[PDB]
DNA sequence: AATAGATTAGAGCCGTCA
RNA sequence: UGACGGCUCUAAUCUAUUA
């Protein structure tokens, strides 16, 4: 018989110093940390897109319900939740004629038409930003479905612009980076879903039972992208730094030339939460290899340590480098040649490709969430997906898979590593969910990496997450 | 008199009533409502009248299409009107309109002449109106506190559901390996076996290594395929016991420990493949591995029958096991697989929708138990007189925390 | 100084002569919008750098250095952060203004 | 250029009620 | 590209051995 251990919920923090395990409940009960005054929005799109956005804004000023109030907390209205004004009167419109959109989406070449469309939209956004008086907090880009259908890299149509990704979203977000304009991309079938139907008379996407969930998600994203702090972690310890690493492939060039991007997280010492990307993309010329050369590893660790020191005033007492790969001896020797004497460097590997599934013998409900199985002092499985008794449901549909956590290098305590990995699943500002299945250090780093891999002209990019997510 | 009485329809106005009651309790007021109490029963009547007559200071009414013409609401309104006459307070009852389908001309005679607070277009301004009215009428209140509201919330929807100290047992998809042959042996057919023989087609699992042959088999086994093997001096067989290389306490210039473990894993995989061929079970070449299925483990889905399938891989970490996976495959008539991977993906996505934990585990244990050899084990034949014995019951795990599954 | 001034003009202000110069009735009473010291986003600039640069004896060089110092910060704030800031107010010491003439 | 094991990344489709 | 989860298909690279 093998023995399991349980790990308690981490809890998150809200206004008035009140702690809760859920973000929806704590936002409906208490409210967010800081005090915004109101969101002034800029809307670039066609006329019908503008009407759709206006109608949606008029829809989330009131309560919106789900089918079940236990499995899904309801939405009491934007001003009831966030104590700020986001209404369809502080809107500035930049019309985009449909004839141009039709014109540019026909060149029979994905790259060229994608480049033309991204240029079309960012030209208006940039001109409005440079030469106008209205102040805009977030830009809402309404996109027709025909543009979304044919602009994917593996999309079939029933050189100068070839140095870019063939994806509209990533190229759009990368080509606006040197201007630092927060933006939110919406499809037209996402805000007005009742109108778009298939050839049977029914919506293609049915939100009838999860309207409140959609309202929560969209409202939280809009609030965060306009400079709002929805919540923060409640039990982050002092002197500990968390560092994510993720690799991407810079395809479309002679050299695959892997690149690396990192994300950082620590404590402000003002009881805040510093959570920003730490990226200047570092490269490895050899194909198929996901290890840093000594120079790049030294540069990355030096930059991260210096950032922590400048923010705090002292070097960290502990650095955890979460990663999806293993480290080699050259990598870790380069890492250790710049770390201060009295700092502890631990390299953790979080893997998902490891078959193991636990079945309860009686019921049709899966294993409890925070269970873990410790194979060895340097390894353990962790269930970040599973039944949550608070909402009387699970975070998945079939039997969930656990994460395989391994202390690859350094000397740490595996139980504390699991406790820290579970808490990092509670910071997905890009969604309004009970909890994530992966630490957010390894997810936002991936998002940054996939954003600044669609262009080659980017230099010294911004680090605030609101310009990528 | 400190209470603020809220009247509503119990099963219909629950969302708004809970929202408003908790907001008011957070602001610091004292509220009486029938959704704020557990262990009810004889409480109804003989206690509502007492609280209305002796404790209530304001009588908030939730006005909707459900509360209009409801017996309990009307009786409570009658008592409230008598109490309002009893005291010198004309502003004792305050209707709150929330139902867009309740026209302001269809209101019951008891409140047709009263000035209400509007909630239909938005709830925030209605809450502000209530707060301003209470401040203007000097309703009693304490210092605002919402930690109290969270604590109360817990007392009801968190006790009825939290984690519980309860010992449970689980089943997994791992099968422990029970037996290992005593000594793996390498036969030196130095330039005696053909150079391009493709040793993967022999009768027993073999793996070329240098000018040797890595197998668990016996010195003069597989003589049909290699005719010139009888004249072979057996002393040139480099024999290494399996236990020493499994424990990691063997290493030499001829072969390292990791290489030995890798070759053992290869032998185990090939033996499993050959035995599944012996078992006469259908194959399904997936992207990188092979699945197995039977021509309930077979069922119907519209025009396509679904087939539960498994795939097996053997590992030596954490302990020698044979990990199993679960799949579903679909056929036009139960005998020929549909040659459309997109259709297979769609079918397998829409078929596992209704399969819960018990379905998965029961089907897995049914399939595994069907391969059992005699009573409790399943052997992989590694040679003429060599076998690897595997279990037919998966490994169990124990835990001390669970939930109460309160339907 | 900026916070003090913004708090001051939220209330009506009067002049000595109300005919020549009509009163100020307060910021929100006039412009129907909210502008207080709650929507500020400070970017501290240490006086060490400013003092160090303004001693080079070459007007063009020190003007270039000061402008670069300020605009680098403003552009980084604009680009790499999720905050929405509309007007970027620049409070400049008097000595900088005085010594920045041809 | 083959046979393995073992580890990495990339696309792309489907479900969320009850 | 409003999220998340689970699947399936397609590339690499490394290691040992053989040619
Ligand atoms: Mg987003």
């Amino acid at each position: 018989m093998k023995e399991l251990i349980y790990i308690e919920e981490p809890k998150i923090l809200f206004a008035h110093g009140q702690k809760c395990t859920d973000a929806r409940d704590g936002l409906a009960l208490f409210g967010p940390l800081n005090n915004l005054y109101g969101i002034k929005s800029g809307v670039i799109g066609t006329k019908q897109g503008l009407k759709i956005f206006r109608d949606y804004l008029d829809h989330i000023q009131k309560p919106i319900y789900n089918s079940n109030s236990i499995t899904r907390p309801m939405f009491p209205g934007f001003e009831a939740v966030f104590d700020c004004k986001w209404e369809s009167t502080g809107i500035t419109f930049k019309e985009v004629t449909n004839e141009d959109i039709g014109k540019f989406l026909y060149n029979s070449s994905t790259h060229k038409r994608t480049y033309d469309l991204v240029s079309l939209f960012i030209d208006k956004i940039i001109s409005a930003n440079k030469n106008e008086d209205e102040n805009v907090d977030v830009w809402f880009v309404i996109v027709p479905d025909e543009i979304y259908k044919y602009c994917r890299p593996n999309s079939v149509l029933p050189a100068e612009t070839y140095n870019y990704d063939a994806q509209f979203h990533d190229q759009f977000k990368a080509r606006l980076l040197k201007h630092t304009i927060p933006t939110q991309i919406f499809r037209e079938s996402t805000l007005a879903w009742r109108d778009f139907k298939n050839a049977f008379g029914l919506p293609i996407r049915d939100f009838s039972k999860i309207e409140g969930h959609l309202a929560w998600t969209i409202s939280t994203a809009a609030f965060y992208k306009a400079g709002g702090k929805p919540w923060k972690l409640s039990d982050v310890r002092n002197g500990v730094c968390y560092l994510g690493l993720v690799y991407k492939k810079v395809e479309k060039s002679k050299n695959p030339r892997n690149a690396c991007c990192a994300a950082q997280m620590f404590l402000d010492n003002g009881d805040g939460t510093v959570f920003k990307g730490e990226v200047g993309p570092w490269y490895n010329p050899k194909n198929g290899q996901y290890h840093l050369e000594p120079k790049e590893a030294k540069a990355l660790l030096s930059q991260s340590l210096q950032s922590y020191k400048e923010q705090i005033g002292e070097y960290p007492k502990e650095v955890f480098i979460h990663a999806k790969t293993r480290f080699n001896h050259q990598e870790w020797d380069a890492f250790l040649e710049v770390t201060p004497k009295e700092t502890n460097l631990v390299g953790v590997t979080i893997s998902k490709t490891k078959p193991l599934k636990l079945y309860k013998t009686e019921g049709d409900y899966t294993i409890l969430r925070g269970n873990a199985y410790v194979v060895n002092e340097r390894s353990a499985f962790l269930w970040t997906v599973g039944y949550v008794p608070k909402i009387q449901t699970a975070l998945s549909m079939e039997v969930p898979n656990p994460l395989f956590i391994e202390i690859n290098k350094g000397e740490a305590d595996i139980k504390q590593v699991l406790k820290d990995i579970l808490s990092l699943t509670k910071l997905n500002y890009n969604a309004c969910i009970f909890a994530d299945g992966e630490p957010v250090t390894l997810r936002f780093a991936d998002k940054i990496g996939e954003i600044l891999t669609a262009s080659t002209d980017i230099k010294t990019p911004p680090l605030a997450f609101k310009y990528y997510i | 008199r400190n209470k603020i009485f809220i009247s509503h329809a119990t099963p219909d106005d629950n969302d708004f009533t809970r929202w408003l009651a908790l907001k008011l309790i957070g602001l610091g007021y004292e509220v009486w409502c029938d959704i704020l109490f557990l262990d009810k029963g004889v409480d109804f009547w003989s206690n509502i009248e007492k609280v209305i007559r002796e404790d209530t200071c304001k009588f908030l009414l939730v006005s909707s299409s459900y509360s209009n013409q409801r017996e309990g609401v009307l009786k409570e309104l009658a008592v409230a009107a008598k109490v309002k006459k009893q005291l010198k307070d004309d502003k004792f009852i305050i209707p709150l309109a929330i139902d867009e389908q309740l026209s302001y001309d269809d209101i019951n005679i008891d409140i047709v002449r009263l000035n209400a607070i509007d909630f239909k277009m938005s709830w925030a301004r209605g809450l502000k109106d209530i707060l301003e009215a209470f401040e203007k009428q000097k309703v009693p209140k304490e210092v605002a506190d919402a930690s109290k509201s969270n604590l109360l919330y817990q007392q009801i929807f968190l006790h009825d559901k939290s984690v519980i100290e309860k010992e449970e047992i689980y089943d997994s998809n791992w099968l422990s390996i029970l037996s290992f042959p005593e000594e793996l042996r390498f036969h030196e057919y130095n330039w005696m076996l053909p150079k391009r023989f493709d040793v993967r087609e022999l009768t027993f699992p073999a793996v070329r290594y240098k000018n040797y042959l890595c197998t668990f088999a016996w010195a003069y086994d597989f003589t049909y395929h290699l005719p010139k093997t009888e004249t072979y001096h057996k002393s040139k067989t480099i024999r290494i016991p399996t236990e020493e290389i499994l424990s990691g306490s063997y290493d030499s210039n001829f072969i390292r420990n990791a290489e030995c473990k890798r070759l053992i894993v290869q032998l185990l995989n090939k033996a499993f493949e050959l035995r599944m061929k012996d078992k006469e079970v259908q194959e399904y070449e997936m992207s990188n591995k092979t699945a197995y299925w039977l021509e309930m483990l077979v069922g119907k889905q519209k025009d396509k029958n679904w087939h539960f399938a498994i795939s097996g891989a053997s590992k030596l970490y954490p302990f020698p096991v044979l990990m199993i996976s679960s799949h579903i495959f679909f056929t036009a008539d139960g005998k020929k697989l549909i040659d459309s991977s997109s259709v297979q993906h769609s079918s397998r996505r829409r078929q596992g929708k209704n399969w819960w934990n018990n379905t998965w585990r029961t089907k897995l244990l049914a399939f595994i138990k069907y391969l059992s050899d005699d009573d409790t084990s399943f052997y992989l034949e590694m040679g003429s007189e060599e076998k690897v014995f595997v279990s037919n019951e998966p490994v169990k795990f124990k835990g001390n925390v669970s939930y109460n599954i309160p339907e």
